[PDB]
């Protein structure tokens, strides 16, 4: 007979003991493992709630790897290249090269705290949290290796990572930030806590749904399984924080968990808010990227919060402003330069198009539509010219990405600028100004793409000398617009 | 700006390679963080990890233009290491399911239950500083290739912390005076037969440089657990009719080979370097003592 | 004499790189920035352009240089119409 595992599973996490060879400050340093001060014999509390057990691991992965990898062989006939939506397709490309390198970093996030943590049921689950990220940026790299063959663009999903493409450095900006350059507590609240149970977890069944409607069986069960591993190492970040809350910290594990909101939600608007409300075709819209917040991301965001004996983040206000506004200026930024891309945006703009964007977001038309009325005009009348940029947007300081308003006859545009240790900086936000502050020494000597152009960096100091720094290596790999400008047909 | 055709893989692959391997596709040349020496990571070049990857990573005295191409003899992927390991975790599953039906633990030899909780039960301390050293030299590392090995082997010791934890139970069923599982800190922490041992594991995960990290763990630490407590153990458990003991070690000895042979691939790949030789030989004469007295410490308690 | 500076235009949804030139009167600063908003994505109108220093209630001098304006280059300057 086998013992159940309630029965011995405890005996897997008594692995504190007292270091006398070292001290313990030697064995677990606070820039490494971020126990705030808090003793070994403090951290025994740690209390996370979902088991695994190393034979059922093995067991259960086994399973979910034959099963992805039969039906992908399955369907290799499928000819989704071909017939897929090109929205869908721009999906997959802005997909592939913002995740997959991220996930294989975020190996190292879970390292940290195994070999950092000062609890030591932490330290086994992020020891199965290796594991699962180790998975994720295996499969997200195996799967869209079959697409090089088809388009350059696919070669993003291995080259993203080791590239200065603004969009690649807006997420290595945010996942060096969360995920590989910070102590182990604060990898916990920041990447477990903040963006993998707040974010990943419900953008990737968002995503597998979608691409079932849009007919991508291999894609949709890929992005299912991978999905079905998060809780496992997810649930990490919630005990830390209810252990610094009981220990005296509460203003820091705040703080952290504020931070990593802001920072997840401005990336997040850029790379997903696009694609929900302008890529994926009209009549397969299930819901607007505002629905989706509210659905799936602000409440459980409040209630989360709440269980814990946290408060909603100071800017409360601000985001719920945001979910309105940011990622249709985002949007409108990604087409208009969208030959620094390495996907090919869909602007979304027909007539039928624009009625949704007017019901899902009232003022719409008023607003965005201003902008994309002179863009419709210059398209009609192939002034080509004026629908490809001459000069860069300027760059927030800390989401690297470009310094939006809102446009039209509301127009608001706001910098947030500040002067620190003899140099000017600019952010998109008052969150983005306040988060730099947090943390000073993080940030501080960062050059983002466009101060690295005025600094000389970039030569020649021009369009093509930033598409070439970027690391674009031929024309079919720059982004154009997804229907080659069909949509202007409808107007 | 030119017109080029796909490619039939990665970019980086492309020239060498018409097709390559799964295991190349997915785990080749993945750390970013090796790109810009004085910004390892997207953050200002002094943030605090940056300043410590600059100073245990890109400074180690252990030197490859290409640590990027060093390449596990074995290959592994995740998917072909749960492959290999539902099968050996499963066999070693049945064994205890199998042994627990047969009562073997009632048929071991007078005493041998105090044996075990002196010098089995608390290697469950042991193998969680293996986890978490393992895990120490995944993050260092300066390949995803170098990386990968040490991620596969930090979850083989977690393997082996959780045979251990579950025998630890099930043994104190059949002996519940042993002191089974409420006794391995104090022995881990007091007891003199694992001082050597304690010792040796605190100094080892305090040793931050990458390359000083792998050569302590894998060339010095490791083949003495190997030498000195997994082979001994097996040859009391032989004297004392514990028949269990000896299959499962076996288990755990093909995982430590596995340790062994990727360990000696990277030294292979270094040794490209002719100035690595005396760095690895000199981080070898380092641990070496420590390690034997470690050894020599648990060997006679394991026979006391 | 280059002089970079970050320009919000009124009625656009971003600021911009515009590099103009440490002698330009406001006028002219407006023009190199218009250049790069007018017709791509706002909309043409007859009037005169005035610059600000971003979120400010005064608006510079249409002859005032920007050597003469006390700005320092990359700080952020808002174009907008009368
Ligand atoms: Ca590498
Ligand atoms: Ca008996
Ligand atoms: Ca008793
Ligand atoms: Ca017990
Ligand atoms: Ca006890
Ligand atoms: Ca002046
Ligand atoms: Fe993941
Ligand atoms: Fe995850």
């Amino acid at each position: 007979a086998m013992h159940p595992r309630k029965d011995w599973y405890e005996l897997t996490r008594a692995t504190n003991w007292t270091p006398s060879y070292v001290t313990e400050e030697q064995l677990f340093p606070e820039r490494m493992s971020g126990h705030m001060g808090i003793p070994l014999e403090k951290w025994e509390s740690y209390d996370e709630p979902y088991k695994t057990s190393y034979p059922e691991y093995v067991s259960i992965q086994r399973e979910k790897d034959a099963g992805a990898y039969s039906v992908k062989a399955a369907l290799e006939r499928a000819k989704i290249y071909e017939n897929s939506d090109p929205g869908w397709i721009s999906t997959l490309k802005s997909h592939y090269g913002a995740i997959a390198v991220g996930e294989y970093a975020a190996v190292t996030g879970e390292g940290r705290m195994a070999r950092f943590s000062k609890a030591p049921g932490n330290r086994n689950m992020a020891t199965f949290g290796m594991m699962d990220e180790l998975r994720h940026g295996q499969l997200q790299l195996f799967f869209p290796h079959e697409y090089c063959k088809k388009d350059r663009q696919f070669d993003w999903a291995w080259r993203a990572y080791h590239s200065n493409e603004w969009a690649a450095i807006a997420a290595k900006h945010f996942f060096d930030d969360i995920i590989t350059g910070r102590d182990a507590i604060s990898v916990a609240i920041m990447l477990t806590f903040s963006f993998e149970t707040g974010f990943t977890n419900m953008q990737f069944l968002g995503l597998a749904a979608d691409a079932a409607e849009a007919g991508d069986y291999t894609f949709a069960n890929l992005i299912s399984s991978i999905q079905t591993d998060e809780s496992r190492h997810a649930q990490q970040g919630g005990p830390a924080l209810q252990l610094l809350i009981e220990n005296g910290k509460r203003e820091e594990a705040q703080k952290k968990v504020d931070m990593a909101i802001w920072r997840a939600w401005r990336l997040f608007a850029v790379l997903t808010g696009p694609v929900m409300d302008y890529y994926t075709p009209l009549e397969d819209r299930s819901q607007s990227f505002k629905e989706f917040m509210y659905e799936w991301i602000i409440g459980q965001f409040e209630r989360s919060l709440i269980d814990l004996g946290l408060d909603k983040p100071w800017y409360w206000d601000l985001f719920l402003k945001d979910i309105d506004e940011l990622h249709h200026s985002y949007h409108m930024g990604v087409w208009y330069w969208r030959t620094t891309a390495w996907w090919n945006p869909a602007a979304g703009v027909t007539p039928e198009e624009r009625d949704w964007l007017e019901e899902k977001y009232p003022g719409w038309n008023k607003r965005w539509g201003r902008c994309w009325d002179v863009i419709t005009e210059n398209v009609l009348n192939d002034r080509m010219d004026l629908v490809s940029p001459e000069t860069l947007p300027s760059v927030c300081n800390m989401s690297q990405i470009p310094l939006v308003g809102v446009p039209g006859d509301d127009w608001n545009i706001e910098v947030f600028s500040l002067e620190h240790n003899g140099r000017l900086y600019h952010f998109g936000s008052e969150v983005d100004r306040w988060v730099f502050q947090q943390d000073p020494v993080q940030y501080q000597n960062h050059m983002n793409i466009v101060d690295r152009f005025l600094a000389g960096q970039i030569q020649p100091m021009t369009l093509e000398g930033a598409l070439k720094y970027m690391g674009f290596q031929s024309i079919e790999e720059m982004g154009k617009d997804a229907h080659d400008f069909a949509w202007a047909d409808k107007c | 700006f030119e017109s080029k055709k796909p490619m039939r893989t990665w970019s980086h692959l492309a020239e060498m390679r018409k097709k390559p391997s799964e295991y190349d596709i997915v785990s080749r040349k993945l750390h970013y963080s090796t790109n810009n020496p004085d910004s390892p990571w997207e953050l200002s070049p002094d943030s605090p990890m940056n300043l410590w990857y600059k100073q245990y990573r890109n400074a180690s005295p252990l030197k490859h233009d290409n640590w990027d191409a060093f390449t596990d003899p074995d290959q592994l992927v995740y998917r072909t290491y749960n492959l290999m390991q539902d099968g050996q975790e499963s066999y070693v599953q049945s064994l205890f399911d199998q042994f627990n039906e047969r009562e073997h633990d009632q048929m071991v030899r007078e005493g041998w239950e105090h044996t075990m909780a002196r010098c089995y039960s608390p290697l469950r301390y042991l193998f969680h500083c293996l986890q978490m050293s393992s895990a120490y030299v995944q993050q260092m590392a300066p390949a995803s290739t170098i990386s990968n090995c040490c991620i596969l082997q930090t979850a083989d010791s977690l393997r082996w912390l959780t045979h251990t934890a579950y025998r630890t139970h099930e043994l104190s069923l059949t002996y519940p005076d042993a002191g089974l599982g409420e006794h391995e800190r104090e022995l881990w922490e007091k007891e003199p037969g694992w001082q050597g041992l304690r010792e040796l594991m605190e100094k080892q995960l305090t040793a931050f440089d990458w390359g000083e990290a792998f050569v302590s763990l894998n060339l010095v630490v490791k083949p003495m657990i190997v030498e000195s407590i997994f082979k001994p153990l097996q040859q009391q458990a032989w004297e004392n009719n514990d028949t269990l003991l000896p299959l499962l070690i076996d288990s755990q000895l093909k995982d430590a080979e596995r340790h062994s042979r990727w360990s000696k691939a990277l030294v292979k790949h270094a040794l490209e370097n002719p100035d690595n030789h005396a760095v690895i030989e000199g981080w070898i004469e380092k641990w070496r003592p420590l390690a034997d007295r470690a050894a020599e410490a648990y060997l006679s308690m394991l026979s006391s | 004499s280059a002089f970079p500076v970050h320009a919000a235009f009124e009625k656009d949804f971003l600021v911009q790189l515009v590099v103009v030139d440490l002698n330009d009167s406001m006028d002219q600063v407006a023009e190199k920035v218009a250049y790069h908003c007018v017709n791509r994505r706002v909309a043409p109108r007859e009037g005169v352009m005035r610059v600000r220093k971003h979120r400010s209630t005064e608006l510079f001098p249409r002859d005032m240089t920007i050597a003469e304006s006390g700005l320092n280059p990359t700080e952020v300057i808002d174009v907008v119409f009368e």
